[PDB]
């Protein structure tokens, strides 16, 4: 009856542990709901990912959003090479609504180390945009090749400057100094494509893979033409974690010989469950 | 939002001309400004750019040393002063404004979305001269039993443009006036042709009215057979 | 200079691509801008910073930049798109540079042959001691021809001036060629001829002193 | 220790049962070794397959090739095969032409039988060949019959068998069906390649069965105070109750904060139990 | 007589893969096996393919062929320059006759594709006074050697009166040909113009003459 | 393995000819046999087939009622009898053997892998006749680039070899003499054109010298501009 209910709490604690292990996280992240509210961006790529809802073991990362470290924006990511696998990289910025129709000039500059000539900056995108009152807009800037150079050589990234201004030079900032602005900060959207046997006589480390050969000729199952034998193996909860198929050529006893692929016939790896 | 150009013309080689471009509808001193030109039937050629206040000027090698760009932010006006004019300087000159304001870096790198209407300058040793007007009479060997082309040849005039109408403007059907051609003499020539029904020849009168304002010359000629 | 193919064409609804090759000093380091120019109007900026459109420009106009080259691609090709198209960029030697222009033809109607009329020197002009042969070429599509003059079946290059074609009231192209002779020359050949070629089909007309 | 050895024979009995179930056979076929010898064809496609050894369905076996020998003048072929004419990638009739004693040209004709008509009675024509043979060697011939076999599936009762003729220039018959004592694996057969046939217990928390089955379990991250996970808030993980554990699992996608100023979207494998079934 | 249709011409580069097409009727190709022949200049044909896709002995597998519906294809991979020849399709028609297609000249390109120049002479005064009238369209120096010729009286096509030579190799190894249009003098007087149109690799060259005479 | 043909020739319309095809190398009576022909520069046309033993014969509509196929299996020989010959029957006639033997069904459906060397038959109601010669004057219809085509049109002659030289052979450069065309009348016509510089017209005189030996006719004609 309800013996399972007691065990149910410990199954949930086990899944928690397994989730952290599949992620690659030593501890559960400590983030307040308030801080989540501040950092979660209210932008198209996140509304796309959220709106959908409403190495065998490890998790595979498809997309990474990096917020600014800590001042116009610096991005720090320990993201591990993968220029080659970095499929796309976009800087997302939100331009706040304006009061009157105004044309807004945006320039986004990569910093480089100051020299005599070409002091301070390089240039990534410059925009001229016409805004009407009441609505702000999100802009997505391709920075794939830029971001790759940063990963290839850290210390070549000093961050970026973003300027936004009207025809006369007055500033109208993209940087929001208030509690009421939530999810409105800039962010970087990067898409990437990341990817115990024993002897028959061995006294095991409990869970282990043990050899087992199935000989159809031995059972007088002569209808199977090929394989005559195969290595199935077994585990000694200690259970198979990974299996492979075999192909079989056999008589079905209906005047037909069939050649077929039989899934999950061979145990390749076992693990504890 | 507008750029209204002024001050072209014809001028002798080695002599000089000054173009104007007046801006309205935007803050003139928030933009870099350019001049670009185009020779009769050729491509665009950038000639120069100037910074917001006039402190930097860059020029195409082809006009380097002979043309000078400048501006008067108080009169909202862009200038180009052309000296040592050659015949290959003949072209339509357009003024254009940068798409981005000078408060961004490299604003002049990015392009020009504004543009004036253009100003023609023609560099030639020719003097002003009215055209000779010759009939292009229909002959008996017409294209069709029904229809013949007739017209009139407008020869040896300077400078462009000349204007042709037929029967004081009461004939806009079947009428093509070709572009001029420019001769080794430096004089322009052109033809205007009107395709008519061949039955009407012998009675209905066809008159080309030529007008060359630059020489104050009007000619009216009847074409007959 | 930046290099662009001299020509391009499409059918209404087709997708054309205009190309621009340049140097590391210009396109390779610097933003590319593209212009449209209709006959006898100023240029109009279509694209800047490689792939951005100014206000008022349909997204069927898109453009990109790889290395030392750029591309302007017009999807959903309308017949208003008939125009010259130019790339541009700033070179690091301090000058703005345009490409040479690409004529884009929007195939909008059937191949019409030119009619051709050749008028001889008029009485009036000969009596003025001059002589001009006028070859008028009318209502042909597409707008491209070549003209050749023959005196007594021998070619003549001296004295020839030819107009480039020009769209008319009925939307078919027209053109003109002039041959300038002395009256002596005009008297001393049995005939003169104007030979016009339009998509491989050739028309000729002849006039003779009379 | 070797507790295992005692269990070893019963693991083999379990795999036997599972093999029959994956092949969709209620019982192991009873075929004598003698009959196997008679029927197994000694032909290229089988030498290839044998010599190689030296609501979607992932459980059941998938048929790649079907070899049909004739039902007991010869060669009618019998099909409980279910339609799938579009899926039939290839169909070849294999026949063995016996050795000749002089160099001779051999003319082969394969005819589809049709319902008799007054004119052109009972034969349609499928392939005709001419081959040159030298003494001492017989040869296997593969004849494309894909369009024919498709008509048979499309309309059964349009399959009235086939006739096979093989003869020399002067008409002498060189039979293709081998009834000799020595002659094994030399009969005709049909090789059809197909791409087709793409195609446990779950319980209430309080339901009484102790047969091992799937039980619902909903994981609510908000309940644990794991607010770092943006999406899914919740999901059905499930569980199971010589071991009753999950035989098939699926992944989920998860959008979460890693606590390093990054939000990650990833695919996490084996999060949901789909089937439990003893193993 | 129910004939099979094959493109008049084909070409490939040595090593390239050409395809020769054959369109028929359900009476022939649709129900019946197709055979293909190769013919070199002034030799008998040689069977390349039978029963749609089968090669007789001595025929390379680069020659393959197929049949779908009412059409068939001969495809020559690995194109050698001995393959320069005429290729014919064939099948038995149900009306009880074997039917060939019209033949496809296959060119194995050993030079660049040259367009024909065209010279169109009108009837001479002399011939008209003899009560005849011949328009002579001469076609010179084109590669590969295959064209079609089309005559227009004013702007209307005219099939009546046309005789057209087959091409032939010249001194410089470019092909040449001729088309004659025979008119009465009355017919020649009646139209404002006559025109000779030759087509070579999709591109068309055209000339015109008129009773207006120098 | 061979088919060796015999017969053929020239003949007047309404007359008759018999072609022979002798087979060796194979058992002749195991096979259907065909005749196929080809008119000068046109496609292949199948004319008839005959069964192994002679009992069925099918013919193309174009020869139906006038040609007859037959065979004598004892002399290993295939025959075609051609009667009421017309000019459009002129062609090379090839005999061919079926690739498949008659012990299969539809053997004649499948094609023919044997083939003889061919036999020419030429059917004309034309008598010997010399050519009419017309000038093709150089017009403003030159070939451009300072060069003009002029020539002469050699009309209505029989039989085929006619020969054209320019200025007694002193001008061989720029000359193309085209193949003849053969008319529904059965007379041949041809053009010979010489590409010259257009500057030379009006001084250098051009003469085509036409020779038709089969009628003993020589023509010399000056071509002048108009």
């Amino acid at each position: 009856c309800t013996w399972r209910q007691n065990t149910k709490s410990s199954r949930i604690e086990a899944i928690k542990i397994q989730i952290l292990s599949k992620l690659r996280l030593e501890t559960a992240p400590n983030i307040s709901k308030d801080v989540i509210r501040q950092l979660l961006p209210k932008a198209p790529p996140l509304r796309e990912l959220i709106d959908q809802y409403d190495d065998d073991y490890h998790a595979t990362t498809e997309t990474i959003i990096t917020m600014p470290t800590e001042k116009c924006c610096f991005f720090k990511f320990s993201s591990k090479i993968q220029y080659n696998k970095v499929v796309k990289a976009q800087l997302w910025i939100y331009l706040r609504p304006v009061e009157t129709p105004t044309t807004v000039f945006v320039q986004i500059l990569r910093l480089i180390k100051p020299m005599k000539d070409g002091t301070r900056y390089t240039g990534i995108r410059s925009l001229k945009l016409d805004m009407n009152p009441g609505t702000g807009i999100w802009q997505s800037i391709d920075v794939k090749t830029v971001l790759q150079n940063w990963l290839k050589q850290p210390e070549s990234n000093l961050g970026i400057e973003i300027k936004a201004l009207d025809e006369n030079g007055h500033d109208l900032a993209v940087t929001f100094p208030g509690p009421g602005e939530d999810g409105l900060n800039p962010f970087l959207e990067v898409k990437v494509t990341d990817t115990l046997d024993c002897d028959e006589h061995s006294t095991e480390s409990r869970c282990c893979r043990y050899p087992l050969t199935v000989d159809f000729e031995a059972f007088g199952w002569d209808w199977i033409i090929a394989p005559k034998r195969y290595k199935a193996n077994y585990c000694s909860c200690c259970t198979p974690t990974k299996m492979s198929p075999i192909n079989m050529l056999y008589f079905n006893g209906k005047e037909q010989i069939i050649y077929g692929k039989i899934p999950a016939m061979v145990v390749d790896r076992c693990g504890c469950s | 939002i507008q750029l209204v150009q002024s001050g072209g013309g014809v001028v002798q080689p080695g002599r000089s001309l000054r173009l104007s471009c007046a801006a309205s509808g935007f803050t003139f001193s928030s933009y870099g400004m350019h001049w670009v030109r185009q020779a009769p039937g050729k491509g665009l050629e950038w000639v120069a750019v100037i910074s917001y206040d006039g402190s930097r000027k860059y020029y195409a090698d082809s006009v380097k040393g002979r043309f000078t760009i400048s501006r008067d932010n108080s009169k909202n006006t862009l200038y180009l002063q052309m000296n040592s004019l050659r015949a290959e300087d003949t072209a339509v000159y357009y003024c254009a404004r940068d798409l981005l304001v000078r408060f961004l870096y490299w604003s002049h790198y990015y392009g020009m979305d504004v543009w004036g209407q253009g100003t023609t300058v023609t560099v030639s040793s020719a003097s002003t001269k009215g055209p000779s007007v010759f009939p292009l009479a229909p002959s008996s060997k017409s294209t069709s039993g029904g229809t013949a082309a007739l017209g009139c040849l407008v020869k040896d005039y300077f400078p462009e443009p000349v204007t042709v109408s037929w029967n004081s403007g009461a004939l806009t059907s079947g009428v093509h006036t070709f572009p001029a051609v420019l001769q080794s003499s430096g004089l322009y020539s052109l033809s205007s042709v009107v395709t008519v029904p061949s039955s009407s020849l012998g009675t209905q009168t066809y008159i080309c009215n030529v007008n060359h304002k630059p020489s104050n010359t009007k000619v009216d000629k009847k074409v007959e057979p | 200079v930046l290099t662009q193919p001299p020509s391009a064409s499409g059918t209404p609804g087709q997708r054309v691509t205009i190309s621009c090759s340049g140097s590391s000093s210009n396109i390779g380091s610097n933003p590319v801008h593209w212009y449209q120019q209709l006959p006898g109007t100023a240029p109009k900026l279509l694209i800047y910073d490689d792939n951005q459109r100014p206000s008022g420009v349909p997204d069927r106009f898109s453009g990109s930049k790889s290395g030392t080259s750029a591309s302007l691609v017009i999807s959903g090709l309308q017949s208003d798109d008939e125009a010259d198209y130019y790339c541009a960029a700033w070179d690091d030697s301090l000058n703005s540079v345009f490409g040479g222009g690409t004529k884009l033809t929007v195939l909008g109607q059937p191949k019409a042959a030119p009619s051709v009329t050749l008028f001889p020197p008029s009485s009036e002009e000969l009596q003025a001691n001059k002589a001009t042969l006028v070859c008028l070429i009318s209502d042909f599509y597409p707008g491209a021809v070549t003209v050749a003059w023959k005196a007594d079946s021998s070619p003549v290059k001296a004295g020839v001036e030819t107009t480039t074609p020009s769209k008319q009231s009925n939307n078919k192209y027209a053109a003109s060629s002039y041959l300038s002779l002395t009256p002596e020359q005009w008297k001393s050949h049995r005939s003169y001829s104007c030979q016009v070629t339009h998509e491989g089909s050739t028309v000729e007309k002849t006039v003779a002193p009379t």
